[PDB]
């Protein structure tokens, strides 16, 4: 109940994880997709999801 | 006359094509149709801009255009139809009959068409030699499905003069059919007969030598093609 709730979490490295790997997306979110682009000519079931 | 027909050989010339544009004027004075058959000679084939600025302007003065599939493409882009002719899909194909890898016979919608429209075209048709005869007008577009046979006579095939007879019947249909410009089942049907004409003219050495006649394109057209589509 209300002792499970999120603010009473011990996180504190996962949030750290959390914040890296958020920043690391942003950072290379369009490079991959444009790799993905270059070497995969078409979409597959395992391959990026990618355009729209 | 009521079809004035030219070349773009007269655009390498400035003295005729100052004629050419008054002959223009003087023709659509007394109601001819004005036919721009391309064409396009050695020096027109150097670069896609110089080329569309020299003709836009007879090209915009023309009802009637017939232009070759390079041409168009040449006109339009290059590269971009290269790419997606040499496509080929990675795992498996959209439907079956991309898996049987037949010639590619793709028909350009009017919106790839569309910088090359204008108000007064009433007809543009594209030829793949004569297996196929993209043909567009303000209303509707298609495609005529055509053949060809020169391996029949591999001794005097000629394609000279092909295209030639092409236009020529285009415009021998256009000239007793005025319904072809309304009604596309009428305008396929006359096409098959330009069609026929063009692939008779492969068959024999020389273009002037090999014109076909009416009784021959007719006779061709009704071997080649079955009953319900003559």
């Amino acid at each position: 109940g209300e002792d499970a709730t999120v603010d009473k979490m011990c996180l504190e490295r996962f949030k750290v994880f959390l914040k890296q790997y958020n920043e690391w997306v942003e950072a290379n979110k369009d490079r991959l997709e444009e790799d993905s682009y270059k070497y995969d000519q078409d979409f597959y079931p395992g391959r990026r999801i990618r355009g729209k | 006359a009521r079809i004035f027909h030219f070349n773009s050989e007269v655009l390498t010339s400035p003295t005729m094509e100052s004629t050419l544009f008054k002959a223009i004027q003087w023709s659509k004075k007394f109601g001819g149709l004005i036919f721009f058959d391309l064409n396009l000679p050695l020096p027109l084939w150097r670069s896609r801009n110089e080329t569309r600025k020299l003709i836009k302007k007879s090209w915009d003065e023309a009802n009637i255009i017939e232009v070759s599939q390079q041409e168009l493409e040449f006109l339009l882009d290059e590269e971009y139809y290269e790419r997606r002719r040499n496509y080929t899909p990675q795992y498996f194909a959209e439907d079956f009959e991309q898996t049987k890898n037949r010639r590619d016979y793709y028909h350009y919608t009017p919106e790839e068409i569309k910088p090359l429209w204008h108000d007064d075209l009433k007809l543009l048709v594209v030829t793949d030699g004569t297996l196929r005869l993209h043909y567009y007008t303000p209303k509707f577009d298609g495609v005529v499905v055509g053949t060809e046979d020169v391996l029949i006579t591999p001794f005097t095939c000629d394609r000279t003069g092909s295209g030639d007879a092409v236009v020529a019947g285009i415009m021998r249909k256009l000239t007793t059919c005025p319904e072809m410009f309304e009604d596309q089942d009428v305008l396929e049907r006359q096409l098959r007969f330009a069609v026929a004409a063009g692939i008779i003219s492969q068959w024999t050495i020389g273009a002037v030598r090999g014109f076909p006649t009416e009784s021959a394109t007719q006779n061709l057209k009704e071997q080649v093609y079955v009953p319900s589509m003559w």
